């Protein structure tokens, strides 16, 4: 499964290929995808 | 009919003939016949999921739901007695729209929201007796009826649903 | 021969203080 | 967005002293002209980063976080 | 101040400008008009057609069925819903704008309608009239009839009632205006249109080469009730050299053009002298007797009303009345369709009649040079048409496709013996589609353009596109210029350069479109005050009366017009006739004319009285009431409310249209043209004009300017074609178009990084937010011939200011892909494909994408990576290119990166459409840095790119160190005449050194020698000068360079978005030539005016080069009989044959372009044959 | 012309047919497949020409 959070009541979801694509909290159709935490790099620049 | 189910949105019998005008033989004799022909052609020539089969209840308790105007919050209570109250044999061979309409009614009245089974029945075009009577079989079980984390929070206790 | 400059910052001290 | 930390022109750090602005402005009534010598910004090229500097970042964080911990 | 009664000066007319803007706002036409058909014009289209009656007669076959039935449907009141939106479920919830964005739903409501059901039944004795009697059947419920669009921020939708924290909590911008719907997911502005106004006479001249000298037309049109509009013209046929030159008018459904005096006794008037009576009002006006004379001898033979109408009925296009049904048709014809916006009831020929010869007398003044024809271009006969209007037709028409469908359905239901279902009868999606397909195309039906995507670049070209006007160019006139008219209505200056200059107008800061109201209220008004009807006017007993027009209706006369007229201003600036309502009083021509329609266009001035307190005239608005004014303003930030609707009620300020601002006399400033009545030599010249019958003021000239050209410092020391110029450009200039663009997913969308408000600003630009939101920064500008990087409107960047962040900006892009449905056996889904399973999968790298086909936020991205994996299935039985095997059941349907672009994957987001499908949202983050090809303006139409960047040490520098940012040639200056640029280099470089905001407002009191004196005050040459160094040796430049701040904007064209090259690459399916597109890897056009230059310098063989082995180059085999390709070669076998010419050993191949080839086989198609031969049959 | 354009060849009885290549057949998610506007065309003819065929 991967990690979704939801666009107005910002719940921390966990979705499968299977689920709904909706928060299970307050029913909103809206998830943005978590960031991805492998450290990325920058140039000061 | 079909094609609402193949696409997860299924209506109920009343529901299409609300607006086609077929009564309920020449309906089911059909969809009968259509459902073998596209067995048929499946095997010759998917069709069917989990979801082509008839009861499907927890399909319309969210399209129930809105018609009364209800919170989310009920809906979501409504779909887990639903689901749960097929293990009842003597409730599971009711019809789906009245294990829905009853597990329905049977939130409504315990989150206390001022709508009677007059109105309920009469919007969803069920009978009141029913309703009612599908409720005091929805009553001797109503511990395995409810979503364990609702009661243990304190939005709803069980001493709110009137007993007969 | 004129003010070149947009006065807003304290003008509306100014009235305000003036009332 | 928010307050550049260099001049553009001539790199002096002006990202230290927008707060030490405000602060000017508001509780010691002091005009923008004076306030900017007070704070040491003597070229002209120093004093528009400075005066000319809108601050988006406070309208940007009126909105709700998208993601809270 | 100090008096309540003292006059004003030029400075207080800003607090008058400054409550204009926060009563109304920039885009209060577009909601009002919205706001208005929503609560008015929806219930009266509905009540217009809402009786449907379907009579089953007798149907006489038996005794026992001998009665007829009568079913009527009505519609009653109509209700709207909030916005709403229903699921694939059926589940149905208030939808909000910023859902309807991002899951590309349409922010719309529903509209309901009360509906009554009755049924009347009556005995149908044979030969006998019936009594229908209702048989106690009488149903009595809401239906929906379809959903209807939402204008943003209107009284229908959710952000009306919304605060500051409200938008914020609900993810808007409280910058955000509105004025727009969102249709499918997009934001559509409806663009003004630009029509004439109707009800109006215009007499024009045509050319020599026509019988018909003058023509006197009336485009009739009512608006309440038909919505239908028929034309009369009246044609003075011959030129000025015949001998008869006679008068025909046009009748609708006549065919042919009728004689004036036969249409008037048509109406009753059989006499000749009444006639003439009711054409020309003076006696011994011979001269248009004259000119009227052979007009009555060629309708002599008819003298009675009923032989005359014979004669226009048998005209008529019916051919079912016989001959004694034809005079009644003409009389219906003359009664309902003649003049319909003066009524179309029975008994009202003499309106009818002296409307006819107010149209003659208006004809015949014109044809004797006592007036000129009609101006066209004349802004007070010209209507725009806003959304509320738009959407009234629209609706009107789709309701009366519903109503017919509604019958037919009933028609049906009777006949074919069905039960009637209300809820088929009535289709929703009718209402539905109609307005969507409409809004979301620009195609008004079922008129193109009406609808645009807003522009969000920047905040200005969203205000900008709010408030533009377009005009559909057979018509005899010069439209594209700039008129008289259009002062203080539409912007002098912001117009496209393209084929639209002049055609698209944009609204002036203060300019307003009436929404009309009932003209029944002012009629009833003058009865009674003493217009004395047109039934009983004679013109030969009253020959000074004044004759009253309403919205284009001569209603009748008065006696005394001047105390009417009194009594209506009274009215009108008290506040009992809408102020919106135009008076105009033509003293010389004896009319009085009042528009009520929606559609004009007017502007708010200030009104003069005498008050002969002082002596002189003097406005009525003075410092107290300014002093009110602000108090209100600031005390926001509790006095009785005061507002800009205080000013209208008190009679301070006047609504003023182009018509009615015909017989004003307007000052433009009270400072020296109000008082009655050494100089600085810096100043301009002003005209007094002397004049002491002022009757309003100007609230201040700036306001002719519009939205885009409010933003310019100084237009007024501007070529006027350069203040054009920067009103185009600035809406390509990157800023902070809205405050929640990290909410928003856009196509695209460019942020600065460090937005700067311009050091020499504009009152104007106060109510256009530009300090809040600007668009550029404040670059040290030096004007220099430095290195010769600069020359031709080119310019050399501080490397080290770009390093330090200059005029750096992000980049966002945003991708949008579907899990589609092929019906019900193929199906998407969003995957990670494997190359084992997965068919032509593309040559990028599927990495970055997780399980569910989407890389996570925060990962870099580059060319050719897949950002959204997707595969879809295949049917079997389909081989390419070998490589397909029992392993492979899926294909790549993934989405790959932009070739060119880079970044940093900003945001991903998954939710699902109307129709309940899986589609996700992804947002790529770039930063865009400037380089040598990126284009840079000022405000003053000086655009460039950038030649060149240098660093600090390099750069020229002044004896304090300061190096500039930015280097431009000289040589931009003179010929261009922007005087503007160096002025405002000028008060920038004042404003920065005193810690102030320039005043550069167009028409004021600062001169360059004032700004001059400030700068040496500062201790600097007071030209703006300075001694600079060079940057390479550190010697003085022997000149001095004039060195200042400038507010420079970055422009949307960048050289990376644009440099692309192709060795080879694909080719078109059709003609098998490159592609075309840069973001396909295709090639440039060598056109046929490169191909003239290149014959021109007779390079031949490069010639076919380019066209051959460059472009498409085929071979071909053909028939030395036959000229044709028809030669089968078996090049395998080394075989061929023209089978047809029986013969295999006479064959040639030709190299020739595949698309000759394509042509010759498309002449093939036509029958033609194009024999292509190898040697010559005729000498030179 | 006697050999190249005789008047009767100005009246139709024989239509050539052009090849694909004229009238080629795009996809646009190539799970969709479109047909050129001369295939239309051409069945149009096909059809008026069967139906005058057996009518008359
Ligand atoms: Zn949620
Ligand atoms: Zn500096
Ligand atoms: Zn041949």
């Amino acid at each position: 499964t991967l990690k979704y959070i939801c666009a107005e009541c910002s719940s921390k979801l966990s979705l499968s290929r299977t689920d709904a694509v909706r928060c299970k909290d307050c029913g909103h159709r809206i998830l943005l995808k978590a960031r991805t935490k492998r450290l990325v790099q920058f140039e000061a620049r | 009919l079909i094609g609402c189910r193949r696409a997860e949105v299924a209506r109920t019998f009343k529901e299409i003939q609300s607006l086609i005008h077929v009564k309920t033989k020449e309906f089911g004799k059909t969809l009968n016949i259509m459902k073998n022909i596209l067995r048929g052609k499946s095997e010759d020539g998917k069709i069917d999921t989990d979801n082509m089969s008839g009861a499907q209840n927890l399909t319309y308790i969210p399209r129930f739901c809105s018609h009364l105007g209800l919170p989310m919050q009920v809906t979501t209570s409504a779909e887990y007695t639903a689901k749960k109250c097929k293990e009842i044999k003597e409730i599971a061979g009711k019809s789906p729209i009245t294990i829905a309409v009853v597990s329905i009614y049977l939130n409504i009245l315990l989150f206390q929201i001022p709508i009677t089974a007059a109105k309920v029945g009469q919007t969803l075009q069920v009978t009141e007796g029913t309703i009612k009577s599908g409720y005091k079989i929805l009553y001797e079980h109503r511990d395995k009826l409810v979503d364990p984390q609702l009661i243990a929070n304190g939005v709803v206790s069980l001493d709110n649903l009137p007993g007969v | 021969n004129a003010s070149p400059f947009i006065k807003r910052d304290r003008m509306r001290r100014n009235f305000l203080r003036m009332r | 967005m928010i307050v550049p930390v260099r001049c553009f022109s001539c790199g002096k750090v002006v990202g230290d002293k927008w707060e030490s602005y405000l602060n000017l402005l508001q509780e010691d009534e002091l005009d923008e002209g004076t306030a900017l010598s007070r704070l040491g910004l003597k070229r002209y090229c120093c004093r528009r980063m400075i005066l000319t500097h809108v601050d988006l970042i406070e309208k940007f964080l009126r909105y709700n976080p998208l993601e809270k911990r | 101040f100090e008096d309540e009664s003292a006059p004003i000066t030029a400075e207080d007319s800003w607090a008058v400008i400054s409550a204009f803007f926060r009563e109304k706002g920039l885009v209060s036409q577009q909601l009002d008009s919205f706001n208005q058909f929503v609560d008015y014009t929806l219930q009266d289209i509905i009540c217009e057609d809402s009786t449907l009656i379907l009579e089953q007669l007798a149907q006489h076959t038996t005794e026992s069925d001998n009665i007829s039935r009568k079913y009527e449907i009505s519609f009653g009141k109509i209700y709207v819903t909030k916005p709403m939106v229903n699921e694939s479920d059926g589940v149905t919830h208030a939808l909000y704008p910023q859902e309807a964005r991002l899951r590309n739903l349409t922010y719309s409501s529903g509209l309901f309608v009360d509906v009554k059901k009755r049924t009347y039944e009556a005995i149908d004795v044979p030969g006998r009239e019936l009594k229908y009697e209702l048989i106690a059947e009488e149903s009595e419920g809401k239906v929906f009839i379809g959903r209807l669009p939402i204008m943003l921020r209107s009284k229908n939708c959710y952000l009306s009632e919304a605060t500051e924290s409200d938008l914020y909590k609900l993810k808007e911008c409280p910058f955000d205006m509105g004025g727009y719907f969102i249709i499918n997911g997009s934001e559509k502005v409806l663009i003004a249109q630009e029509r004439s106004a109707g009800n109006i006479v215009q007499v024009f001249k045509k050319a020599a080469p026509s019988p018909i000298s003058h023509v006197a037309e009336i485009r009739s049109a009512l608006e309440k009730g038909s919505r239908f509009i028929s034309t009369l013209q009246v044609k003075l046929y011959g030129r000025e050299g015949s001998s008869a030159r006679t008068i025909k008018a046009t009748l609708p459904y006549i065919k042919q053009d009728i004689p004036i005096v036969i249409i008037f006794r048509a109406l009753g008037i059989i006499p000749d002298g009444e006639i003439l009576e009711h054409i020309c009002y003076d006696v011994n006006d011979w001269q248009m007797l004259e000119m009227l004379k052979p007009c009555v001898e060629d309708g002599f033979v008819i003298q009675d009303r009923e032989t005359a109408l014979d004669f226009i009925g048998r005209r008529g296009t019916a051919l079912g009345i016989k001959k004694e049904k034809r005079i009644q048709y003409a009389k219906d014809i003359l009664q309902k369709e003649f003049l319909p916006h003066i009524t179309q009831l029975e008994g009202f020929e003499s309106r009818k009649a002296f409307f006819l010869g107010y149209m003659i007398n208006r004809l015949l003044l014109c044809a004797l040079d006592r007036k000129d024809q009609d101006d066209r271009d004349h802004f007070g006969k010209k209507r725009l048409d806003l959304a509320g209007p738009l959407l009234a037709q629209l609706f009107k028409t789709l309701f009366k496709k519903l109503t017919k469908d509604i019958f037919r359905y009933m028609q049906r239901t009777v006949e074919e013996a069905h039960d009637f279902n209300m809820k088929l009868a009535i289709n929703a999606k009718t209402i539905t589609s109609g307005l969507k397909y409409a809004l979301a195309t620009g195609n008004w039906g079922e008129r193109a353009g009406v609808s645009q995507v807003l522009n969000r670049y920047t905040y200005s070209s969203t205000l900008s596109h709010l408030r533009r006007t377009n005009t559909p160019i057979g018509k005899l006139a010069k439209p594209r210029q700039l008129h008289n008219t259009h002062w203080g209505l539409v912007c002098p200056a912001e117009t496209p350069e393209g084929q639209a200059c002049g055609l698209v107008k944009n609204l002036s800061l203060m300019s307003c479109i009436s929404v009309g109201t009932d003209p029944m209220p002012i009629i009833t008004f003058l009865s009674e005050w003493g217009m004395e009807p047109l039934e009983d006017y004679v013109p030969h007993q009253s020959p000074d009366a004044t004759r009253v027009f309403v919205n284009g209706v001569w209603h009748g006369v008065h006696r005394n017009p001047a105390r009417l007229m009194e009594t209506l201003r009274t009215l009108r600036r008290k506040g009992d006739i809408n102020p919106e309502v135009s008076m105009i009083r033509d003293i010389r021509e004896k009319e009085l004319k009042i528009f009520t329609d929606a559609g004009r266009v007017y502007r708010p001035l200030f009104i003069v009285e005498d008050d002969e307190s002082l002596g002189h005239k003097e406005l009525k608005v003075r410092k107290g009431h300014i002093a009110k004014l602000m108090a209100t303003e600031y005390q926001d930030i509790d006095v009785e409310e005061y507002t800009w609707s205080s000013l209208l009620n008190e009679g301070l300020v006047e609504y003023i249209d182009a018509e009615e601002e015909e017989s004003i006399l307007i000052a433009m400033q009270p400072e020296d043209l109000e008082p009655a009545e050494d100089v600085d030599p810096a100043k301009r010249i002003r005209v007094s004009h002397h004049a002491t019958t002022f009757t309003h003021c100007e609230i201040h000239p700036s306001m002719i300017l519009g939205v885009a050209a409010s933003i310019i410092p100084f237009p007024d020391h501007n070529q006027s074609p350069r203040n054009t110029y920067q009103s185009a450009m600035g809406k390509q200039a990157m800023g902070v178009f809205l405050t929640n663009y990290n909410v928003r997913m856009d196509t695209m969308a460019n942020i600065l990084y460090y937005p700067q408000k311009p050091l020499g600003t504009t009152r104007a630009m106060e109510y256009l937010k530009f300090r809040e939101l600007p668009a550029g920064q404040n670059a040290i500008v030096a004007i220099a011939c430095y290195s010769g990087y600069n020359q031709e409107d080119s310019m050399i960047m501080n490397q080290s200011s770009i390093d330090r962040g200059l005029f750096r900006s992000l980049f966002f892009r945003s991708y949008m892909d579907q899990e589609k449905k092929y019906g019900m056996s193929i199906t998407e889904t969003f995957e990670k494909p494997q190359r084992t399973n997965t068919l032509r999968m593309k040559h990028g790298t599927y990495d970055k994408l997780d399980d569910d086909g989407l890389i996570a936020p925060g990962v870099r991205v580059s060319g050719e990576d897949v950002i959204i994996g997707k595969t879809t299935p295949i049917s079997p039985d389909e081989e390419e290119l070998g490589q397909r095997t029992a392993y492979h059941s899926k294909r790549d349907a993934s989405t790959p990166l932009r070739s060119t672009e880079n970044g940093i994957v900003d945001q991903v987001l998954v939710t699902t459409n109307q129709d309940g499908l899986k589609f996700v949202k992804v947002r790529v983050r770039t930063t865009k840095i400037p380089q040598i090809g990126d284009k840079f303006a000022s405000r003053h139409g000086q655009k460039g790119t950038i030649g060149i960047t240098y660093r600090r040490e390099d750069m020229p520098f002044t004896a304090e160190g300061i190096v500039p940012d930015l280097i431009i040639n000289p040589h931009a200056i003179p010929s261009r005449m922007t005087v503007a640029h160096l002025i405002e280099c000028l008060l920038s470089k004042v404003a920065a050194l005193s810690g102030n905001e320039g005043d550069a407002s167009p028409f004021t009191d600062i001169t360059v020698e004032g700004i001059s004196k400030l700068l040496r005050e500062h201790g600097y040459q007071s030209r703006g000068f300075e001694v600079m160094y060079n940057g390479h040796t550190g010697k003085k430049l022997m000149a001095q360079i004039f060195f200042g701040p400038t507010y420079y904007q970055r422009l949307r064209h960048m050289v990376d978005d644009k440099i692309h090259a192709r060795a080879r690459g694909p080719m078109q399916v059709l003609t098998r030539q490159p592609v075309e597109g840069r973001s396909r890897d295709g090639g440039l056009r060598f056109g046929e005016m490169e191909r003239d230059c290149m014959i021109a310098h007779g390079a031949a063989s490069f010639l076919k080069e380019r066209l051959m082995e460059a472009s498409d180059a085929f071979r071909v085999h053909i028939c030395g009989i036959c000229g044709l390709m028809t030669v089968i070669a078996k090049l395998n076998h080394n075989q061929f044959e023209c089978k047809g010419c029986d013969n295999k050993i006479d064959i040639y191949q030709i190299h020739i372009p595949y698309a000759a080839k394509l042509l010759f086989q498309e002449l093939m198609a036509m029958n033609i044959t194009p024999r292509l031969y190898t040697d010559r049959s005729r000498d030179f | 012309n006697e050999v190249f354009s005789r008047p009767e060849w100005m009246i139709l009885t024989c239509l050539p047919v052009p090849p694909p290549p004229v009238r080629p057949s795009i996809s646009f998610n190539e799970s969709q497949r479109g047909e050129d506007d001369l295939t239309f065309k051409l069945a149009d003819i096909l059809k008026a020409n069967i139906s005058l065929e057996t009518l008359e």
